[PDB]
RNA sequence: AAAAUGGCAA
RNA sequence: GGCGACUUUCUGGUCUGUAACUGACGCUGAUGUGCGAAAGCGUGGGGAUCAAACAGGAUUAGAUACCCUGGUAGUCCACGCCGUAAACGAUGAGUGCUAAGUGUUAGGGGGCCCCUUAGUGCUGCAGCUAACGCAUUAAGCACUCCGCCUGGGGAGUACGACCGCAAGGUUGAAACUCAAAGGAAUUGACGGGGACCCGCACAAGCGGUGGAGCAUGUGGUUUAAUUCGAAGCAACGCGA
RNA sequence: GCGGGGUGGAGCAGCCUGGUAGCUCGUCGGGCUCAUAACCCGAAGGUCGUCGGUUCAAAUCCGGCCCCCGCAACCA
RNA sequence: CGCGGGGUGGAGCAGCCUGGUAGCUCGUCGGGCUCAUAACCCGAAGGUCGUCGGUUCAAAUCCGGCCCCCGCAACCA
């Protein structure tokens, strides 16, 4: 019942790291229309992640982004294991990481962005886990893959 | 202790509800077998071509401990996973040097089970 | 009985196989006697075949 | 897969 | 009714051609007399498969079903019995006549083609028909003979008879009751019918409601009165 | 005459061995549905037959009373 | 009374033998999916092995002690 596909929107680079990846995990990450608050949260959690790291904050974003992300995912039709599409594929990954965020108990959103980051680029992050959740299940109905 | 056989024959049952491989000497002494449910594949699973595959595989590695480096595929009954079994002894690395269809065919022998009404 | 080819793709004499498979009907006629059907209705449906032909 | 039923007149 | 491996023996019917012979010897057919799917019945035998009944399992509100795993009679043979089937072409038999086109089976005749005979299909005039349809394989046009019907239900029941080992079969009402039962076709609506398509319909997402307190409407209950109206979506921060 | 039982509205555990009320259904409130059924969610309801006894404490053990049930009721 | 056997998540059931390396299966518990239900799938928890000693690099593992349980003899106060 749809005519067909919608051109999608695009974002500015981010201005202190010149990425789209980092605009959109602001976009994420913002509630209410308050940009402000979610652009001082992600560059206040960079920082923090850098200084912890001792590596580029955009380089650890990008190790962290990689691991996050999944390329097999199953779709109910019987679930079956399809591969996930690359704009689809840095959805799930930025969409994960501020939800596995949320989901830490650090006091202040800035630390728990950047534990989790740290953690994602480590592979021991929770969000990373969901991905490992995502591929287990997506093995596990290799044969409904047809 | 071991078996030294090289040449052997391979049979293949398809099923809608399992698939069954087990390779056999000329002889047709059965050197070993796999099947989908031996490899845990359950119900729907039994029937896809994958669990065929695993099977095929399974079956073929030990025959390769046997010593079998070439085999013929027979193949019986309608299953989808015949199709992918017989890839399967072939990507194992065992010689496929022939494949026949065994599946029987009665010239108008005993009565079929009834049609399910449902 | 199909022999694979020397030097040929197991895939290709499969192939093959499934095409001389498909000669023999061998499965087409192991699908008709799956269930039994009353003697009437073989030869409406042999009748019908037929009229398809 | 399961999947019942619905006052009489107007 | 039925009849599907092959072989032999015994045996019935049909069709083409010819025109030897016979010379209307024909047609129908009450009553009779036989044959007659499947199931069933009796006696003796056989028993692989399948499978009423029966038993688990499952399903479900229940599941004496559908599905699954088993399973007895039966399914098979012989000889009796039963005598019915949507036993159907829902189309009695014999005969003659009335446009064509095309396929196929078994012939015959004359030049791959034509002609012709008996079947077996499709298509289609005239004509017929309530309509659907039928149409040289009539449901057209005619003649002979037989069977059968005369609203629905009660009822293929009751009684009686006959027949059957039995199951039952054949024959076959009435009291009473209704104003209708029906056939065909049309227009809608509908379908756990189909095809092609839409809508935040779903999916992919984001933020909620249902929980707390409060505001307001409504139901209910209460009251002297708690004014009346709105009531699935399309009443309920609605008239206000 | 001798045994058994009496537990939410119902049927049935817990009793042997004192401290502990369970299950299935019904019921009540909500959801689903056009509505009902089914289904789903949440909740309530039994002084344990009745009077006594014992015990720190009784459904639980012990003694009466009432109700209900089974068995026995024989020989001349 | 002797002989034989065993004691391992809530439970059953291996590694014991042939020391290093408590597995397996249900019962669970949370998710995913199922309209659903079930099933299936994913994650998580629960035995330090009957107990106590000895030996050993290291013992549920072996050797001992001990206890519980089971089976069989003993079953003519
Ligand atoms: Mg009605
Ligand atoms: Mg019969
Ligand atoms: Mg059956
Ligand atoms: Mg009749
Ligand atoms: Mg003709
Ligand atoms: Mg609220
Ligand atoms: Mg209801």
């Amino acid at each position: 019942p749809r005519k067909g596909s919608v051109p999608k929107r695009d974002v500015l680079p981010d201005p202190i790291h010149n990425s789209k990846l980092v605009t959109k995990l602001i976009n994420k990450i913002m509630l209410d229309g308050k940009r402000g608050t979610a652009q001082r949260i992600l560059y206040s959690a960079f920082d923090l992640v850098e200084q912890r790291s001792g590596r580029d904050a955009l380089e650890v974003f990008e190790e962290a982004i990689n691991n996050i992300m999944p390329v097999l995912e199953v779709k109910a039709r019987y679930q079956v294991p399809v591969e996930v599409r690359p704009e689809r594929r840095t959805t799930l990954g930025l969409r994960w990481l501020v939800n596995y965020a949320r989901l830490r108990g650090e006091k202040t959103m800035e630390d728990r962005l950047a534990n989790e980051i740290l953690d994602a680029a480590n592979n021991t992050g929770g969000a990373v886990k969901k991905r490992e959740d995502t591929h287990k299940m997506a093995e596990a109905n290799k044969a409904f893959a047809h | 202790v071991k078996k030294n056989i090289e040449n052997g024959v391979a049979h293949i049952r398809s099923t809608f509800n399992n698939t069954i491989v087990t390779i056999t000497d000329e002889f047709g002494n059965a050197l070993s077998w796999s099947s989908a449910g031996a490899l845990g594949f359950k119900g729907s699973k039994k029937s896809t071509p994958f669990a065929a595959q695993m099977a095929s595989e399974t079956a073929s590695k030990s025959a390769m401990e046997h010593g079998l480096k070439t085999v013929e595929v027979t193949v019986k009954g309608p299953g989808p996973g015949r199709e992918s079994a017989i890839r399967a002894l072939q990507s194992a690395g065992l010689e496929v040097t022939a494949i026949r269809d065994v599946t029987p065919v009665p010239h108008n022998g005993c009565r079929p089970p009834k049609r399910r009404r449902v | 009985k199909t022999v694979v080819r020397k030097n040929e793709s197991l895939e290709d004499a499969l192939r093959r196989f499934k095409r001389s498979v498909s000669k023999s009907g061998t499965i087409q006629e192991v699908r008709k006697r799956e269930f039994y059907e009353k003697p009437s209705v073989k030869r409406k449906k042999k009748s019908e075949a037929a009229r398809k032909r």
